[PDB]
């Protein structure tokens, strides 16, 4: 805000230019156009920012660009100041969406709970009157395609080394063929003068292409309508939600062309919030809990925050239930006094009056919307908006732009009537030939658009109409741009736009059930369920020779046949020991331990826990060709100095999604096993960082919710044991990790995989997916939940390059070419996600820390300069006044600072209650006393310097010299008004030469 | 600060004059004193949209790595202009910075020129700002480099911050104050030590430095000083540690320390 202070602050030798005059006139229009209306003021500020941007783009080496960048930062503060003006509550509404099917009883109970707690809020449920059988049609299409592909792949089902992705590709091909037939039948019934309905067309297609009954489908349409109409249902076709033909086409292509009900629900959410101002909650949401009624119960350290919140919800809805099937398995863990305390503290209160909070005041601006959060990223669960909200219009414009881009690059492949493989090859060739430097990640994300919800690892709605669109529109609103595709958001701006936690309360059993995504493990277990349901005689592959085979270590085979044939090498540090543990007596884990010993033939030991009495440690000596049978699981003297340990457990797991067992043990049993092993480590190794691996079948790594997984609870127990027993290992120096397959390079150079049959199979796409999907989960140092480690980006690049070479190879089937192309797209999207989500940590060393220290010092300098400028503006002191920093004499409440005029030297006093100008004055007094004793004496104005040859006496003087020199030399922002440079120059001159400025008081000698 | 070179644009005295928008670096002023310099920190300013790094100066012996700081300019794209070919580069990532390595072999001399762009992978604004120019190709991007160029594992670099004798392998080092990894013939407390100037590790046994002969102990590494018995023979050194040829006095008496090719050879 500077109407006339912008001039004589940015001076150039050239005269005033036309763009500078336009900037001055638009700024004057902004300052003289003041009103309580915010939209016109926002548009005026956006025009001012665009004028400043086009002037700085046209004229590069101009001297006004520094002051204009400072004005741009002031504009970015002013947009928040503009948004925080209209503090008005939102009009009282609730919106819920359920499209195409019966409303579930659990979601019905949730929305009745929301209506019961919030009686004054008029709830609504949005639904489509003509769309009621799309879920059953999609299920029938999926089952028919599953039968069609599985009849073709039945001769390859019997192979235990079968790959699932080719079957998923065949099922996706049949699904796309059925969808093409259905959309041809739907577009064949538009030219008639009479009008049909969508449910009638779906019913006709069902009874024509299946054994469906017309009366049964009519009954299913009729009973579903009355349930919704009783449960506060309002139709989306009766109201004027569907206005623009582009949005009609978007809804039609995301409902009828693609069975993507959540994507249809996204445009339904935006249109409902644009038409009727209200507060949107998802159907798996619960009202908030007061923190005061549960703060008397101390939270244990072995239970995560999300686990504690969901067992709090289970404790509330366990006794006073209100839910038919609310599972409280995590609540049923052993805490008798905590369970009794929860029982008394929820039975000592009333019924639904103080347990759950109220929504009586939601004060938001007209421009602002608020959104829920999930692991540092936004999520479309809870929304608050008024009617006709500007940023909601921005979100629907971003959705329109993204869908226009996708339709423009997809409609040639839609009109080119071919099969699925050729259609998606045409789509990929159309997408990748228009990939600029600004939307490469966007096109890589929306590249597998046709197979969303059917093939594993296909997430496109997040970039199309979900949290990516929301974050892009938030960036677009904050930074005053137009149609940003993919750019990051600051965490400060996100928590400034944050939804209230006591109004959201995301954590729900249905939310946890919906939080799982169609990943590799989900696809494998769904395939196993499909095979077990189609064939009555299931194949048991886990039997083998697994039990009653206590195979000893063949030392001659280990020494003469495996270590000289080690064709693989690693490029990592070797200050670690590999505590390889075998937990089952079978040839598969025997060969796995032998191959890991081939990976590390120097530092690794072998422990076989399949038998108890003959269990020891086997390793090479200082010389080669010598294996020691040393007992007590000990190590040589050469391994007693490593700062890292890498334990590894090799076994088996039963076919269960989120398997709770490994090698026929449990989480607590394996924690006690690692503790009993650690009782022998403690006399040898005092490390700095530990590392736990997990190799074996049916052991995956999950990324959405790391709690409730097998490495999560095991990770919590082991980190408790590490932070209790082992010294010099911090809480954040923990690492769990799970891997499925085993990697070996033979003499040819190919990567080999080991299966249950005992032979070696070149399952290249499976081993590349496993290597690209292995993660590490650690405990973060901000006292938060468990987080996932950053992957090896050069390793992912090497896997992508190997995929590129195998796709450029000649003797490769097109199905495996398609699978490897999809895997390359997934790896590129993963690297783009690490760049986009700010998941990459900064490095910490002596060189890097000083740069951040100077950056923080410059930021503090700018803050002190801005606060001094507003103090000089408020107290009406002109440019000839110099602040003293040695006189910070204060009252009991306020801080008094004095000023010295440069013309006659009077000492006025002003009062301002600010913590700044006290600690900063202390800092600039300490960094002047740091160089004061670096001077021995002054002779006739010449200062005799004293040099210190000690290193620790040179860093302090250099740091003080940098700190004084930066803020005595740098022209700060708005420094023509306040002269902090000469204000500290006078203090430095006084302290160096004379008695200090706190003692000098005579006006003539002061001048 | 650790003997780090801070390349910086020149502050303009005249306020109204146009500000230059280019930075240049060359290895030419580091000739002779590159054996003392730790790293080079190029620090761009608000008016900086072009960086020229002349990497062709081959007459140096030690090449410090270059750490390019993250700028906050108003420019849409800032340009890095290396005068070298598109090949002989391997890229990496250590946390949130971009590592570029020039490894070329010539004249039986190994040159490893390493360039690091600090704080460039933190967000897409800094990721899409950089555009790197080479001799044969120009106007690239970091995503293009990640897609096309070969990648290598830079996490093998074990030489992190330390302060004393580190026995991190079979070899051993010094890691002096401000973690500079001294590499010559140095004295640390009172005794002379020798660290091999091409692999930075401490070497023992017989050594020859510019013709003169020193001896370093196998057990410790210090230079031997007095009349000492080595393998049944007799040798005399001065306080500087170099052997002397002549007549000098031991505890058993005076002796004669002859040069090679004598009556006994």
């Amino acid at each position: 805000i500077s109407k006339e202070e912008l001039i004589k602050l940015a001076y150039s030798i050239r005269p005033r230019e036309n763009e500078y005059k336009t900037i001055l006139t638009n700024l004057d229009e902004y300052n003289k156009l003041t009103t309580n209306n915010n939209e016109n003021k926002y548009l005026q500020l956006k025009k001012l920012n665009e004028s400043i941007d086009v002037f700085m783009n046209k004229y590069k080496t101009s001297s006004r660009n520094r002051a204009l960048s400072n004005l741009k930062k002031d504009i970015l503060k002013e947009v928040i100041l503009i948004k925080n003006s209209n503090t008005s509550p939102v009009e009282k509404n609730l919106h819920f969406v359920w499209i195409g099917g019966e409303v579930s009883d659990i979601a019905l109970e949730y929305i009745k709970q929301w209506a019961d707690i919030n009686a004054e809020y008029n709830i609504k449920l949005w639904y489509d009157s003509e769309a009621f059988l799309v879920n059953t049609l999609k299920k029938a299409i999926v089952e028919s395609s599953t039968t069609e592909a599985l009849q073709l792949l039945e001769e390859e089902i019997q192979n235990p080394q079968f790959d699932n992705m080719k079957f998923y590709k065949k099922r996706m091909e049949f699904i796309y063929d059925r969808q093409k037939r259905f959309i041809n039948y739907y577009k064949s019934q538009i030219n008639k003068p009479t009008v049909p309905t969508i449910d009638d067309i779906i019913k006709s297609h069902l009874v024509s292409e299946y054994n469906r009954d017309e009366t049964v489908l009519e009954s299913y349409r009729t009973n579903s309508l009355r349930k919704i109409n009783s449960n506060h249902g309002i139709d989306i076709r009766a109201n004027s939600l569907f206005t623009e033909q582009e949005l009609l086409n978007i809804y039609s292509q995301e409902l009828l062309n693609r069975g993507n009900l959540a994507a249809a629900s996204d445009i339904v959410r935006l249109l409902a919030l644009k038409n009727f101002g209200g507060v949107y909650l998802a159907v798996a949401m619960l009202p908030g809990i007061h923190s005061d009624l549960f703060k008397t119960i101390s939270r244990p350290s072995s239970i995560g925050l999300d686990r504690w919140e969901m067992i709090k919800l289970e404790a509330i809805m366990k006794y006073k239930k209100y839910i038919n099937n609310y599972t409280s398995e995590n609540f049923d863990k052993l805490d008798q006094q905590l369970k009794d305390n929860f029982k008394l503290i929820i039975e000592s209160k009333s019924e639904k009056s103080e347990i759950f909070s109220k929504l009586e005041n939601l004060n938001v601006s007209d421009l602002e919307i608020k959104i829920a959060f999930a692991l540092g990223s936004v999520i479309n669960q809870a929304l608050i908006s008024k009617q006709g909200s500007y940023l909601t219009n921005l979100v629907i414009e971003q959705v329109k732009n993204r869908y226009q881009f996708l339709n423009q690059h997809l409609n040639p492949a839609i009109e080119s009537d071919n099969n699925f493989t050729d259609t998606t090859k045409i789509f990929h060739d159309s997408l990748f030939n228009s990939a600029t430097a600004e939307n490469s990640m966007f096109l890589t994300k929306i590249a597998p658009y046709l197979q969303v919800g059917f093939m594993p690892e296909a997430r496109s709605t997040i970039s199309l109409s979900g949290p990516g669109a929301y974050a892009s529109a938030y960036y677009d609103f904050i930074n005053l741009q137009e149609n940003t595709i993919e750019k990051t958001l600051k965490a400060s701006d996100l928590i400034e736009f944050k939804f209230p936690e006591n109004n959201l309360s995301q954590l729900t059993e249905q939310e946890i059930n919906s939080l799982w995504s169609f990943d590799q493990a989900s696809a494998k277990y769904q395939f196993e369920k499909y095979v077990r349901d189609y064939t009555g005689g299931s194949l048991s592959e886990d039997n083998g020779v697994d039990f009653n085979k206590n195979t000893a270590l063949d030392k001659n085979y280990l020494l003469n046949n495996k270590i000289p044939s080690n064709n693989v090498e690693e490029a990592g540090s070797k200050n670690y020991v590999h505590y390889i543990i075998q937990l089952q007596g079978d040839d598969i884990s025997y060969e796995a331990t032998c191959n890991l010993f081939s990976k590390n033939p120097k530092n690794s030991i072998i422990i076989q826990r399949n038998m108890n009495e003959s269990a020891k440690s086997y390793f090479l000596s200082d010389d080669g060709e010598s294996i020691l049978e040393l007992n007590k699981y000990r190590i040589p003297e050469r391994l007693k100095n490593k700062e890292k340990v890498k334990v590894t457990f090799i076994g088996h797991g039963k076919d269960e999604f989120n398997t709770s067992e490994f090698a026929r043990l449990s989480v607590d049993s394996l924690s006690n096993e690692i503790s009993s092993f650690l009782d022998t480590i403690k006399l040898d190794i005092s490390p700095k960082n530990v590392e736990v691996n997990l190799l074996g079948a049916n052991m995956f790594s999950y990324d959405f919710n790391v709690e409730e997984t097998y490495p999560g609870k095991l990770l919590l127990s082991i980190m408790d044991k590490i932070t209790s027993t082992l010294p010099d290992v911090n809480k954040n120096s923990i690492t769990i990790g799970a891997n499925q397959y085993e990697v070996r390079i033979n003499s040819e150079g190919r990567k080999e995989l080991l299966a249950h049959s005992g032979k070696w199979i070149n399952k290249e796409e499976a081993i590349m997916s496993d290597l690209s999907s292995k993660e590490y989960i650690f405990f973060d140092s901000i006292d938060n939940k468990l987080k996932a480690k950053s992957k090896n980006i050069p390793g992912l690049a090497s896997i992508s390059e190997d995929i590129k070479t195998l796709l450029l190879d000649a003797s490769v089937s097109p199905d495996t070419k398609f699978i490897l192309n999809n895997l390359k797209l997934n790896i590129e999207s993963s690297i783009g996600d690490y760049i986009y989500y700010e998941k990459l940590e900064p490095v910490k060393n002596i060189i890097h820390n000083s740069i951040d220290d100077l950056i923080d010092e410059f930021n503090l300098l700018e803050n002190v300069s801005d606060e001094l400028y507003e103090l000089k503006k408020l107290n009406n002191l002109d440019e000839k006044y110099l602040i003293s920093f040695e006189d910070i004499s204060k009252n009991n409440s306020t801080y008094s600072v004095r000023f010295i005029n440069k013309s006659n030297g009077e000492s006025v006093y002003v009062e301002t209650e600010k913590e700044i100008f006290s600690k900063y004055s202390e800092h600039i007094t300490k960094e002047i006393s740091t160089i004061k004793n670096s001077i021995i004496t002054d002779v006739n104005g010449n200062l005799l310097d004293n040099i210190q040859l000690d290193h620790t006496s040179q860093v302090n003087t250099l740091n003080a010299a940098f700190f004084i020199q930066s803020l005595i030399d740098y022209s700060s922002n708005k420094d023509v008004l306040n002269d902090l440079s000469t204000s500290v120059k006078v203090q430095l001159y006084a302290q160096l030469f004379s008695t200090g400025l706190n003692t000098i008081y005579d006006s003539i000698q002061l001048v | 600060n650790g003997r780090n070179v801070v390349v910086e644009p020149i502050y303009n005295p005249d306020t109204g004059e146009d500000i230059s928008t280019s930075l240049d670096f060359s290895y030419e002023p580091l000739y002779g004193i590159d054996r003392y310099i730790n790293k080079v920190l190029i620090a761009p300013d608000l008016y900086t949209s072009l960086i020229n790094i002349n990497t062709n100066y081959y007459s140096n012996e030690y090449y410090p790595e270059i750490i390019v700081l993250n700028p906050n300019t108003f420019h849409k794209k800032v340009n890095i202009n290396l005068d070298s070919s598109s090949f002989e580069y391997k890229w990496s990532t250590e946390g949130s910075d971009f590592i570029l390595v020039r490894y070329l072999e010539e004249s039986n001399k190994k040159i490893l020129q390493k360039i690091r762009i600090k704080g460039i992978l933190s967000n897409t604004q800094s990721f899409n700002k950089m555009s790197i120019d080479f001799k044969d190709i120009k106007k690239l991007s970091l995503g293009y480099i990640m897609s096309n160029f070969k990648s290598f594992n830079s996490e093998n670099e074990l030489d992190r911050d330390h302060l004393g004798f580190k026995i991190i392998d079979n070899k051993t080092y010094y890691y002096d104050e401000d973690s500079k990894l001294v590499k010559g013939l140095i004295n640390i407390n009172n005794s002379l030590f020798y660290f091999d100037p091409i692999e930075f590790n401490l070497v023992t046994g017989w050594q020859t430095i510019n013709g003169k002969k020193y001896y370093f102990d196998i057990n410790t590494g210090a230079a031997l000083i007095s009349y000492k018995i080595i393998n049944g023979k007799h040798f005399y050194f001065n306080n500087d540690g170099v052997m002397q040829l002549g007549v000098f006095k031991g505890p058993d008496g005076f002796e004669y320390f002859a040069p090679a090719n004598t009556q006994n050879n």
